């Protein structure tokens, strides 16, 4: 398997994100820590 | 792409119901998770902090999330770890919150597809204040008398003020007494509170002086005239002072006087900003808590209007008190700066382009461009061989016309036509039969200098035509290729009657569309490559086989000093499980003429996808992976990147004549190390098993020989072919067989538009249940994958 | 200015004034002083067409200092040609498939040398090809013209023929002007 | 035992397999370095096999009897205890490890 091309069905991936950008730089208003979360209503394992 | 298992209790793939709080602190800066409120025992850390962090989730079809994340748009159901801020407080006032994807090149509305240009920045929301520099400002001497006026005039502005809120003298400042010390006269007023003023009216004049604006003393009988005002006894506190401000509601101000006055609150908000800044203060949403968090340390435009005025209206108070003792200021016109504007890279223009087997020889075809954002856009036919890294008609490969500076592209520029705005469609026309292509804007054709509507004619039909468009930055389109001809909106008015099809007439399927991304990729050095040539050196007795590369267009007018990024095709896998000879070695010889301090020499990974003008080690892609126990205490620590390389600059100060640098791998352990003229070098590197390391020089060309690779032996170490190649494992011979070649990298490439994308859902669910985010129908490609490349 | 208006809502009048600045093209085209009166009138007033055509941009990078009056007149710009370029929109307006047809046979038959007359009885006995607007071939323009009004008399094979025959003598002799213009 | 199991999603923790017992599992299997070479969920037909009957390579069988009912684990199957100097010609090379992602359906 390191000469023949190799085939295989490959599920799509997205990515999202908010509006939210941090960022650190010198004399900078930005405040460091930061925390979020994510609730995971429902995920279907071997949909495809 | 590596993963990391993480101890967990109850550890499990993330399922339904589960909540994942996220947490970051670029202070260290340190990545951190906790699932269902649980600690994750391990962390990144050690990560470069350049650039805009924002949180991110990645799914595939068949999931629903929520994003949390505090105040009105999500309510935590976790408590944030103490000092953790959450996500909602680094939104502007203006700014609305909303889930968008990560990267887009494209947007889908009922039916209708808008390509997209690219994005120049993000929401930086990082103030950096940069007040006028006035510490080289000297305050002229016969100016300081007037100042020395308009602050005891300031002390009152003060002092009044305390009267009107309620505010009254007294020993000791009380705020629920209104009280304050500071309620004297001038003359009375506390040491620092005079330097406070002496100190805040200097930096004002300096800020005035470096402005440029010229102060001129020519009303000495004005101040004759100036009085001040008889305030009532009211005002006057128990100590017997009674304010006197100055009289200057007749005092009027100019435009000019308006605009200084601005430009002086401006830079008094950015001052007073740094100051902040420098006291620890942080910009904050709507909270003002003493953990130094401040909601107005912004840029001056989002500043609120009411705080604007909060110090706007002092400073036009001392303005106008400096015009009324006679003190004009003349600042002078800022048409003297002479600027200029910069220069979109042709990496950043992305291109979208027909296939090349939809390719036309014949026939009269006919195609729209709906220009949805007017700006700098082009449209028109492309040959099969046009390339995306080169711009759209400035060769022979693309004919097109350019709406917002009305041009035609075609080995060249030539006015043609007139500009386009938004909301315009530009139906483009190409008559293969007799060699002519025709433009038309919202129906009406464009026609040249001399009358003709030949926007192009006599051209070789060769292998024949596909649309092409190319977006700038910001910009959006809609490319209609006739799918259905009654969504035309010019094809009957000039188009259709004159024997024009739509380009995808009588098709049942959508039109496969490819487009450029900006995906740096070695790809092999040609026999035409413009700036570098290769040579194989056969391997004789005691010279090994080699590599020679050198620099064909150097020291001439033709000369490019520009970093090169050459690999070698064939990489150097390490074992799967770590513990005749196991280990590899190669070899760079840098030949005189090339200075040692421009060449970086070792390995990168198959995911090395960086290209820029200057290389420096220290701004590279790293990560440090720390795995804890049950309490937390670190039992591990991985360190990965895609960029093991030594600098010959510190090889030469710790070390003309050519340099040799030895780079040797234990594949059995995963060990690279390095050896500079046989010496062994103190920088060493460990890498994961099943880690494929390609050979890499890195370089800045300062002669036309450049450098060879020599594929060479050693003592308990293999050849770099015996390493490579499986049949010659047993074979100790040295080889350089016609698969192993030199690389350099590209930075633009084609990529095939998919056929279908995700159809993901975004909704605001509510205020306390955060925003919603699903996929359902499942979509899957079949991929083909190059095994070496991985 | 009203060649949209007039487009998306066809009437006759746009129809007569089409016809007539056919007529007075084909007559500036068989004549032969016509194209010289004209020529010499522009010549001679120093009559910049351009000005009358893409008077409704390189000027700051152009010093010119060639002019001659043999210049000043070409095909291209004359107003006789340029009307006509502008109106034949109108006159092809609402054009089936079988009246594309039926064009291309009239501008054959005109290619010959042949008069009005001949090439009018020529589609009066070809004029079974107004089925190929049946064809599935060309189905894709069977819903273009549907927002136009699209409102007309009983379909009479006279009428048709003799716009068919304007139609096409109008875009022959177009195409025979234009041709040696290009290089 | 030759075969390391790493847990995915919890099972009830309870019912094992015994003797005489059919495993309907759905596997997923793939070699040390990445390569998938077989897989039941792309043929939508759980795989069944008895314990004790050694009808499955050891480590496979081992790995499903310290499973529970309805867990899904990795499993690492070295080379001593599936195939080894002797692999499926064509598919598996000699001595490679394999790595199944193992979920154990059904206990009937």
């Amino acid at each position: 398997r390191n000469l023949l091309l190799q085939t295989r069905l490959i599920n799509d991936v997205t990515s999202i994100r908010p509006n939210i950008f941090l960022g650190v730089a010198e004399g900078s208003a930005q405040y460091k820590k930061w925390y979020f979360e994510l609730i995971i209503d429902q995920v279907d394992p071997f949909l495809t | 792409r590596i993963p990391r298992a993480v101890a967990s209790i109850n550890l499990h793939l993330l399922r339904s119901d589960d909540v994942v709080s996220c947490c970051l602190d670029l202070g260290v800066p340190s990545i951190s998770f906790r699932i269902n409120g649980q600690p994750v025992q391990g962390m990144f850390e050690n990560f470069n902090t350049d650039g805009l962090f924002f949180p991110v989730v990645s799914f595939s079809a068949g999931v629903k999330v929520r994003f949390l994340t505090g105040g009105r748009h999500g309510e935590f159901k976790f408590l944030p770890p103490s000092g953790y801020a959450p996500c909602y407080e680094a939104l502007l006032p203006k700014e609305k919150m909303r889930l968008e994807p990560v990267k887009e090149y494209k947007r889908d509305a009922e039916g209708i597809r808008d390509l997209l240009g690219t994005t120049q920045s993000l929401s930086q929301a990082s103030f950096i204040p940069c007040p006028i520099d006035t510490s080289q400002v000297v305050l002229p001497p016969h100016l300081e008398k007037i100042r020395d006026r308009l602050a005891e005039n300031i002390h009152e502005l003060w002092g009044m003020n305390k009267i009107e809120l309620g505010w009254t003298f007294g020993k000791i400042r009380d705020d629920n007494k209104r009280q304050h010390p500071c309620l004297v006269e001038f003359s009375k007023l506390p040491e620092t509170e005079k330097n406070y003023n002496l100190q805040m009216s200097t930096e004002t004049l300096k800020t005035l002086l470096a402005l440029g604006c010229h102060i001129a003393h020519v009303n000495p009988a004005a101040e004759e005239d100036l009085k001040k005002v008889k305030l009532p006894k009211n005002y006057m506190m128990s100590n017997g002072y009674k304010p006197a401000p100055l009289d200057l509601s007749d005092v009027k101000l100019l435009p000019p006087q308006e605009v200084l006055v601005d430009k002086l609150a401006e830079n008094a908000h950015n001052v007073w900003a740094k100051d902040r800044i420098k006291q620890g203060w942080t910009y904050g949403i709507q909270q003002d808590l003493k953990n130094k968090r401040n909601p107005r340390l912004v840029p001056y435009a989002l500043l609120d209007e009411r705080t604007k005025k909060s110090n706007r209206d002092s400073l036009r108070e001392a303005v106008r008190t400096f015009v009324g003792y006679g003190y004009n200021i003349e600042p002078s016109d800022q048409e003297l700066a002479d600027p200029a504007v910069e220069k979109v890279s042709i990496d950043k223009i992305r291109f979208f382009r027909v296939e090349w087997s939809y390719a036309v020889r014949s026939g009269k075809w006919y195609f729209e461009f709906e220009v949805v954002t007017g700006g700098d856009m082009r449209v028109g036919w492309a040959r099969p061989g046009c390339r995306p890294d080169i711009e759209l008609g400035a060769d022979d490969q693309a004919f097109v016309f350019e709406g917002s500076r009305g041009q035609r592209w075609h080995q060249g520029s030539g006015y043609f036509g007139r500009t386009w705005q938004p909301g315009d469609v530009v139906g483009c026309m190409i008559n293969l039969d007799d060699a002519s292509m025709i433009f038309t804007l919202n129906g009406e054709l464009l026609i040249t200098n001399k009358g003709s509507e030949l926007a192009f004619a006599d051209y070789e039909i060769e292998n024949g035509f596909v649309p092409i468009c190319s977006l700038g930055l910001s910009q959006i389109g809609r490319m209609n290729l006739g799918m259905d001809a009654s969504t035309f909106k010019f094809y009957t008015m000039c188009g259709l009657q004159e024997g024009f099809e739509p380009f995808a007439v009588n098709m049942n399927r959508d039109v496969a569309m490819w487009f450029s991304k900006r995906l740096p990729t070695f790809v092999n050095v040609p026999k035409d490559h413009p700036h570098i040539e290769v040579v194989r050196i056969d391997g004789t007795m005691d010279s090994p086989p080699c590599l020679k590369v050198t620099h064909k267009t150097f020291g001439t007018q033709n000369s490019n000093a520009s970093m090169i990024y050459c690999r070698l095709s064939m990489p150097v896998e390490c074992h799967s499980s770590f513990s005749t000879t196991t280990q590899c070695y190669y070899a760079i010889r840098i030949f005189a003429g090339q200075d040692p301090s421009c060449v970086w020499v070792g390995w990168v990974t198959p995911d090395y996808h960086l290209y820029s003008e200057k290389f420096d080690l220290n701004k590279n892609c790293t990560v440090t992976v720390t795995l804890g126990d049950e309490r937390g205490r670190v039992h591990e620590s991985v360190k990965r990147s895609n960029c093991y390389m030594v600098w010959g600059g510190d090889i030469v100060a710790t070390s003309n004549v050519d340099l040799e640098i030895g780079c040797l791998v234990d594949l059995a352990m995963g060990m690279l190390s390095f050896s500079a003229n046989g010496r062994e070098l103190g920088t060493c590197y460990q890498v994961e098993p099943n880690t494929k390391v390609f050979p890499a020089v890195f370089l800045q060309p300062t002669s036309t020989a450049l450098f060879q690779f020599e594929l060479g032996k050693l003592k308990n170490a293999m050849p770099l072919s015996a390493a490579i190649f499986k049949s010659e494992e047993k074979n100790p011979v040295p080889q350089c067989p016609p698969r192993l070649d030199v690389q350099t990298i590209q930075p633009v490439l084609w990529s095939r538009m998919p056929s279908s994308f995700l159809k993901v859902e975004t909704e605001r669910v509510s205020e306390r249940h955060g925003w919603a985010v699903q996929c359902l129908e499942p979509l899957q490609m079949m991929a083909l994958h190059i095994p070496e490349e991985n | 200015n009203n060649r949209s208006n007039w487009l998306k809502s066809p009437s006759a009048d746009s129809d007569q004034l089409f016809r007539m600045v056919a007529e007075v093209f084909i007559l500036w085209c068989k004549s032969h002083n016509f194209k010289r009166e004209e020529q010499n009138f522009v010549i001679q007033n120093e009559i910049n067409n351009l000005a009358f055509l893409t008077g409704d941009g390189g000027q700051d990078q152009e010093r010119k200092k060639t002019k001659r009056r043999g210049d000043l007149y070409s095909i291209q710009t004359s107003l006789i040609v340029a009307a006509l370029k502008k109106m034949l929109p109108i006159g092809l307006n609402m054009c089936t498939p079988g009246d594309q047809e039926l064009i291309s046979l009239a501008k054959s038959r005109y290619s010959y040398r042949d008069t009005d007359e001949e090439v009018k009885e020529h589609l009066r006995n070809n004029l079974h090809l107004q089925e190929k607007s049946d064809d599935p071939a060309v189905k894709w323009q069977l819903n273009l013209y549907k927002d136009v009004l699209k409102s007309e008399e009983p379909f009479n094979a006279e009428k048709t023929i003799e716009r068919v025959q304007r139609i096409s003598a109008a875009v022959f002799h177009l195409e025979q002007v234009e041709q040696p213009l290009r290089s | 035992a030759g075969v390391e199991i790493e847990t995915i999603s919890p099972g009830d923790g309870r019912t094992f397999p015994k003797k005489g017992q059919t495993c309907v599992v759905h596997y997923t299997g793939m070699l040390q370095n990445g390569k998938k070479f077989d897989s039941s969920r792309d043929r939508n037909k759980p795989f069944k096999f008895r314990i004790g009957k050694q009808e499955v390579i050891k480590g496979f069988e081992e790995g499903a009897a310290q499973m529970s009912l309805g867990q899904r684990a990795k499993l690492t199957c070295t080379p001593d205890v599936a195939y080894g100097a002797t692999g499926h010609p064509g598919v598996i090379p000699p001595n490679a490890t394999l790595i199944f992602d193992v979920e154990l359906l059904n206990l009937e």
